[PDB]
C-alpha cells in the first residue's frame, strides 16, 4: 500500500 | 405520440464517446515524485472496462504538463456530434485541485474548462465525466469501529475526500479504480451511474484498509467523493 | 428468512432525526455583510418540507460564529440512537469551505467534524446531510445557448459549483432552496435522494437566470453541486 | 436577484  | 419523459441523458447516439485515460507512472527525477507502482494495472482495468461499455478508449502514458494540456485541448476541438458522452480518467500524483504531469502540475480547472458548455459545443448538454485517482492533500482517515450553465453536466468522480491522501496498492492497483471497474462490470447494465458510484463508495469504505510498517500510515481508510453537476440520470445502456 | 440486500440506509428507526436549520439574515454592522433578503422564505419552506418528511425541525436565526459552533457541538452530543439520519441546513453568506456567523466565519470542516464517525457514535453508519445555501467564491456563470472511514456517510448538497456565487431572490427565496423543497415535496415518496438532487440540479440550471441592472451580474446561471460520501442509497420512505 |  502506497499513497498517491 | 405517447407522453414522454426526459429524466435521462440520451445515450443512443451512434457512439458512446471517447474515454481518455492518462496514466502517469514515472515522473521526471527533478520533480522528486515517486513512481506510481500498480497504476498500469489500473490503466488496463479501465481500458477493458470502458471497452465493454463501447467507449473509444485512448490510453496515454507518462505525459508532461504541456502534453496533458495540449491533449485535452486537441480532444475538446474534435467533433463530438455523434458521441453520447465524454470520459476522462486521470491517474497521477495530485493535491487539492491539481494533477501532476511528469514534469509539474496542472490545474484540474484548466483541463475541464476546455469542455465547458460554451467552449466544446458538440458536448453541450452531454455528460462529461472526470474520474480522478490522485491525492487531494495529506490527511489520513483513521477510521472507526443564456440557457444552461457552462459548468452543468460535469461529474467529478474523486477517489478520495477533499484534503486526503488516496491509496494505491503496488500489486492490485488503486483501491478506487479496482472498485470502480468491478462495479461497472457488475452493474453498468443494471444501475443508474450515481447508484453505481455509491456502491463504489461502500466497497472502498468497507473492504480496504492500509497495511504499513510505518505507524503513521498503517490501518487507514478511504472514502471516495462523488461530485455531481449532472442534470439527468446516466445509464450506460439504452432502448 | 429469504435473501437479504443492504443497498439502502435503514430509515425505519423510531425517528427520522433532527433537521437543524441555521437561518442567518442580519449580520453585525462591523462585518460589512449585507442582509440576506428572502432567506426567511427559504427557512419556512425548509421547515414545512422537512416537517412532512417527519424530521424534528429546529430553526435557529441570526447565530454568531460562537453560537453556531456551540449549537453543533451540543447537537452532536445528543443521543441519536433512535434516529435514522441527521440533516443540517446552513443559510448564510459564505466562501469556499466557509459559512458566516453574524459576526464572522466558521470553517465548514469544524462544523462537520463534530459528526464524524468516530466523534458522534450514535450517528456512525447513518446518513449525515449538510445542505448549504451560501456563496463558494465570486465567479459568475455566463451560461451557454471492520472499520469505516470517519468521513463516510456524509453528503454535502451545495447550492452552487466550487468557486461560484450562489443566487438568492429577495421575494421568492434562493434558487437552490426553492428547487430543493419543490423536488422533495414532489419526489420524496418516489425517488432515491441522489435522483431527487439531480432533478434539483436540472431545475436550477434550466428555470433560473439572473436579472440585474448591473451588466456584470445580469443573465447569469447557476448549477448546484452534489458532493456525496454516502455508502448506500437514501430513501426518505420505508416499507 | 442578489448573491450570497
Amino acid at each position: 500500500d502506497e499513497v498517491d | 405520440s405517447g407522453i414522454s419523459l426526459d429524466n435521462s441523458y440520451k445515450m443512443d447516439y451512434p457512439e458512446m464517446g471517447l474515454c481518455i485515460i492518462i496514466n502517469n507512472k514515472n515522473f521526471h527525477k527533478s520533480t522528486g515524485m515517486t513512481s506510481r507502482s500498480g497504476t498500469d494495472v489500473d490503466a488496463a482495468n479501465l481500458r477493458e472496462t470502458f471497452r465493454n461499455l463501447k467507449y473509444e478508449v485512448r490510453n496515454k502514458n507518462d505525459l508532461t504538463r504541456e502534453e496533458i494540456v495540449e491533449l485535452m485541448r486537441d480532444v475538446s476541438k474534435e467533433d463530438h456530434s455523434k458521441r453520447s458522452s465524454f470520459v476522462c480518467v486521470l491517474l497521477s500524483h495530485g493535491e487539492e485541485g491539481i494533477i501532476f504531469g511528469t514534469n509539474g502540475p496542472v490545474d484540474l480547472k484548466k483541463i475541464t474548462n476546455f469542455f465547458r458548455g460554451d467552449r466544446c459545443r458538440s458536448l453541450t448538454g452531454k455528460p462529461k465525466l472526470f474520474i480522478i485517482q490522485a491525492c487531494r492533500g495529506t490527511e489520513l482517515d483513521c477510521g472507526i469501529e443564456h440557457k444552461i450553465p457552462v459548468e452543468a453536466d460535469f461529474l467529478y468522480a474523486y477517489s478520495t475526500a477533499p484534503g486526503y491522501y488516496s491509496w494505491r496498492n503496488s500489486k492490485d492497483g488503486s483501491w478506487f479504480i479496482q472498485s470502480l471497474c468491478a462495479m461497472l462490470k457488475q452493474y453498468a447494465d443494471k444501475l443508474e451511474f450515481m447508484h453505481i458510484l455509491t456502491r463504489v463508495n461502500r466497497k472502498v469504505a468497507t473492504e480496504f484498509e492500509s497495511f504499513s510498517f510505518d505507524a503513521t500510515f498503517h490501518a487507514k481508510k478511504q472514502i471516495p467523493c462523488i461530485c455531481s453537476m449532472l442534470t439527468k440520470e446516466l445509464y450506460f445502456y439504452h432502448l
